[PDB]
């Protein structure tokens, strides 16, 4: 069924996709703030051992519903739980309870199911949404062979791009895990975006080539930025501890 | 679009996987519904968040429609498409008569493209039984029932345990191997194509390892040979009885060469081996199908 979903997720994180210029029409939140929420969503995660796609779907859960709702800076993070409630009742077998939810925000329990309820109701229900954990994880049958280091670092970028709104709000999923395919592949072992993925996904290095170039800032800069718990997250062995890696200074494109 | 105000409660129905589901008519268009009523505390179950966003993407001849979503605040109704009976029922109707080969035939290929059609959407439905698979008075069967359904991503990864009905229940599933995949809804459809034949459920256990044991004596004890990694997989155990296989012909008696070859197909051990849903359905087994409106009710 592998090329099937595969085109199916092409179609629907189309349709999944947040309104690109969102944050512009939002009076009392900014990018950086939903940086914070992000990151701090990530603590939520390696706290309750939440998997990966959780967290992406969590992310996108918020940009849709900040596309169409304006929000006050003390709610963010009421929606951020919620989302992330919801992404947890859909993606795990094991739930976090929402008393659970409660106790790491304060806001009550009546506000966070109250929340969840909207927050279903803004996405009419529509919540398996494409992510670039579930693009990844298709590329990854690519490599010849399979490589640890390339997975996690790969997962590690892709990750990375959830905090950052801008840019990474205009690439869609299958175009960043592309970015953070090749930028893993190449860090670890230099080689690149093969011609197989070439086949699968209709996209180059040339189509890849925008996005690319952000996340290779993102990475020379993830040292420095505002936001840690990634990076933090990543030096676990269980990720191999490839956000200690040395990102390549060039990748001659 | 929906309120309400507009259905006629007509009668219950039963409990699925949650909630409960009523027969309904809409005031205003004629139409009969059903209606899955979900009482709202971990808020909305995940189970209802599950079968709601995956109905909303499936919309498919042989997939039960969901229709609407009424949202209260203290309740939650899924307004269905209203579907007759379901096959367990009509099976005990048929008794005596049997249920005729083109009916069989008709149902099974439904069966399958109701479930190619979820798994081309990376979707699994483990529950297929008997009783979450209903039939109209015009010859279609349909998947219900997807409470325990999920998004699965490609190649999969570890998910619930605890999963399908015991007797509809894949051999990968009770020898706990870390992944399982479409196969598993594919075992249970082989399941019930034998108990459409037979009328009878075909591994009807009561304990998990009695299950196995009921699987092994029919299509013999597997090893290395039949499907590699058996003899490492979590609860396999050297002690395990080792049962001959037995000929096909005595498994489904009343089955043609096609038939068997099918059923075959659709019941090996190794989920790798299982045919898909979307192979079977160039089966020779259907090749004069039809669709024959139920010869009753
Ligand atoms: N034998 C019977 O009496 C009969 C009459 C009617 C009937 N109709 C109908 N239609 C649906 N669309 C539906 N779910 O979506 C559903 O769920 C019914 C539930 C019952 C509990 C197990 C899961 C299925 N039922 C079904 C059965």
């Amino acid at each position: 069924y592998h090329e099937d979903i595969h085109t199916y997720l092409r179609e629907m994180e189309v349709k999944c996709k947040p309104k690109v210029g969102y944050m512009k029409k939002q009076p009392d939140i900014t990018n950086s703030m939903r940086a914070i929420l992000v990151d701090w969503l990530v603590e939520v995660g390696e706290e309750y051992k939440l998997q990966n796609e959780t967290l992406h779907l969590a992310v996108n859960y918020i940009d849709r519903f900040l596309s169409s709702m304006s929000v006050l800076r003390g709610k963010l993070q009421l929606v951020g739980t919620a989302a992330m409630l919801l992404a947890s009742k859909f993606e795990e077998i094991y739930p976090p309870e929402v008393a659970e939810f409660v106790y790491i925000t304060t806001y009550t329990k009546k506000q966070v199911l109250r929340m969840e309820h909207l927050v279903l109701k803004v996405l009419t229900f529509d919540l398996a949404a494409p992510t670039v954990n579930q693009f990844l994880t298709q590329y990854f049958l690519h490599q010849q062979p399979a490589n640890c280091k390339v997975e996690s670092l790969a997962m590690f970028l892709g990750e990375l791009s959830l905090i950052d709104a801008d840019p990474y709000l205009k690439y869609l999923p299958s175009v960043i895990a592309g970015a953070a395919f090749h930028l893993a592949l190449y860090t670890v072992t230099g080689q690149s975006w093969p011609e197989s993925l070439i086949r699968k996904t209709g996209y180059t290095l040339e189509s890849l080539k925008p996005c690319l170039m952000d996340l290779h800032q993102t990475y020379l800069k993830a040292p420095q930025h505002a936001q840690q718990s990634i990076r933090e997250k990543y030096k676990n062995s269980k990720y191999h501890g490839v956000s200690l890696l040395n990102p390549p200074e060039t990748l001659n494109l | 679009p929906g309120s309400m105000e507009n259905f006629q409660k007509v009668e219950k129905i039963g409990e699925g996987t949650y909630g409960v589901v009523y027969k309904a008519r809409n005031k205003l268009t004629g139409e009969v519904v059903a209606l899955k009523k979900i009482r709202l505390t971990e808020g909305v179950p995940s189970t209802a968040i599950r079968e709601i966003s995956l109905l909303k993407e499936l919309n498919h001849p042989n997939i039960v429609k969901l229709l609407d979503v009424i949202h209260t605040e203290n309740k939650l109704y899924l307004v269905f498409e209203f579907l007759h009976q379901d096959l367990k029922k009509f099976m005990d109707a048929s008794a005596l008569t049997g249920i005729p080969l083109p009916l069989i035939k008709s149902y099974l290929f439904q069966l399958l493209q109701g479930l190619a059609f979820c798994h081309s959407h990376r979707v699994l439905h483990r529950d297929l039984k008997p009783q979450n698979l209903l039939i109209n008075t015009e010859g279609a069967i349909k998947l219900a029932d997807f409470g325990l359904a999920r998004a699965f991503g490609v190649p999969v990864r570890t998910y619930t345990h605890e999963v399908v009905t015991l007797w509809y229940r894949a051999p990968e599933i009770l020898l706990g191997c870390k992944y399982y995949s479409t196969a598993v809804d594919i075992w249970s459809l082989g399941c019930i194509f034998a108990e459409m034949v037979t009328r009878r459920a075909l591994f009807p256990g009561d304990s998990e390892i009695d299950q196995l044991f009921r699987i092994f004596r029919t299509l013999g004890t597997p090893d290395e040979v039949v499907w590699p990694g058996v003899t490492s997989m979590p609860d396999y155990k050297p002690s395990f009885p080792k049962w001959a296989r037995q000929d096909f012909s005595k498994v489904v008696p009343p089955l043609d060469e096609d038939g068997r070859s099918l059923l075959s197909q659709m019941l090996h051990y190794d989920p790798n081996k299982r045919i898909s849903a979307k192979a079977a359905l160039a089966h020779p087994f259907f090749q004069d199908v039809t669709k024959p409106v139920p010869h009753l009710r």
